């Protein structure tokens, strides 16, 4: 239950305004003060209030009290109000701090769920490597078998080539060295061509 | 040859710190096998016999070399290793889904509790028991300190 | 025609090689064994006149599943 905002509207700290309103309709705005004057004067004149040393003790206490409230009442009011505002702000901030803590916890959990959803890359990487290794070995096997068969065929062609080479070289130098082993016709024909030199 | 394209930082996030080395070795072997599949084509160029029919003067040996080659059954290696990592992936997806269900339980609890904190009574209409059941940290230890003020005097 | 006599008579003498593998060499084998040794040994070491038999290895693999 929330407290009200304002009190009961006393006057002079002694008399609530309900009384002045209650005497308004029949004796105007001056009814209460006329009644107070009348009651004071009747108490005085008939020794209901005996003036004594307590009159002046009471006057001094009442003066100190009125001066005290008038001067240090604003300060005490603002002190109480600041105490309440500080407690309220501290409680509100503690509330917001707990809200922020649990919102951060929810976010952290959803992030962990994102990670655990990202988990599958380990296995697709391993599967990638298995497939690639098997394909690499297949292609290495096909190049090995191709290149080996081709190497044998090219060895045949190379032995044939260098056999032909050595043989043709020996052939040509044999035929030159062997025609050396073999003529007035050329004797005359030399002079014939020298004449044909012109 | 249908591969799984991969993120590498994402691959990094899901690796516990007791098997980082294995993650790095998987990465290095992935890169090595990509490289080695790059630098060799798919099928060898089967050389025409023409240059090997008309220039090997040897007696029919080329023909049996080519017969042994056209009839060669080169062994395609089979997997024998992917099915078991698929089984491990199945088990892992099981563990992941159960942990996810637990985290969803915790998340629904947090959302209930955050609705509780979000709907507090205004603080100027709040008894002290309402505070002690809202933030139970704020309750006087009437167990250890049984006498007033129910807390250490320095705390006041 | 000195060199034409050379050419034609000598190519005919060469073509007379029915029984002659190398046309009356009487030599050139003492080095031909070295040449063919060298050629084959630098091409390979096994017998390169027969088909090659193929041994094939298989890739290694380890314990990869979560320990």
């Amino acid at each position: 239950p929330p407290l009200p905002e304002y009190g009961g509207k006393v006057r002079y700290g002694l008399i609530p305004e309900e009384f002045f309103q209650f005497l308004y309709p029949k004796t105007g705005v001056t009814g209460p003060y006329v009644l107070g004057t009348g009651l004071i004067l009747y108490a005085l004149s008939k020794e209901i209030y005996v003036i004594s040393a307590e009159t002046f003790t009471a006057l001094s206490v009442l003066g100190v009290m009125v001066y005290g409230i008038k001067k240090y009442g604003p300060f005490v009011a603002d002190f109480a109000d600041k105490l309440n505002e500080q407690k309220l702000a501290q409680l509100e901030e503690a509330k917001q701090a707990s809200i922020q803590h649990i919102q951060n916890a929810i976010d952290t959990e959803k992030s962990q769920q994102a990670l655990v959803q990202k988990r599958h890359y380990l296995f697709d990487v391993q599967r990638n490597n298995i497939a690639m290794a098997l394909e690499v070995t297949y292609r290495e096997r096909l190049y090995r078998v191709y290149k080996e068969v081709k190497n044998r065929l090219d060895y045949h062609i190379s032995v044939q080539n260098m056999m032909r080479r050595k043989e043709q070289e020996h052939m040509i130098n044999w035929v030159e060295k062997h025609v050396v082993q073999s003529t007035i016709a050329k004797c005359i024909a030399d002079l014939k061509l020298l004449a044909k030199k012109a | 040859l249908a591969l799984k394209t991969i993120d590498w930082v994402a691959f990094a996030e899901i690796i516990p710190q007791n098997q980082k080395a294995i993650a790095s070795s998987l990465k290095s072997w992935n890169e090595t096998l990509t490289s080695r599949l790059a630098a060799l084509p798919e099928n060898p160029p089967a050389i025409d016999w023409a240059y090997y029919k008309a220039n090997v003067a040897k007696a029919g040996l080329v023909d049996d070399f080519e017969k042994k080659f056209n009839a060669l059954k080169v062994p395609v290696p089979e997997d024998k290793y992917t099915a078991q990592v698929d089984a491990e992936e199945k088990e892992d997806v099981k563990s992941c889904a159960e942990w996810v269900s637990l985290s969803k339980a915790r998340i629904v609890e947090y959302e209930k509790e955050m609705e509780k904190m979000k709907n507090l009574i205004p603080f100027d209409q709040m008894t002290i028991e309402d505070l002690n059941e809202a933030f139970p940290e704020t309750k006087l230890d009437k167990k250890k300190y049984p006498y007033w003020p129910h807390q250490p005097i320095e705390n006041l | 025609q000195k060199l034409f006599v050379d050419k034609i008579r000598e190519y005919k003498s060469k073509r007379q090689t029915s029984g002659g593998p190398v046309d009356a060499s009487s030599e050139y084998q003492q080095e031909l064994e070295r040449e063919l040794f060298k050629l084959k040994q630098m091409f390979g070491n096994a017998d390169m006149n027969t088909f090659p038999t193929f041994k094939f290895e298989d890739p290694k693999f380890e314990v990869i599943e979560k320990p």
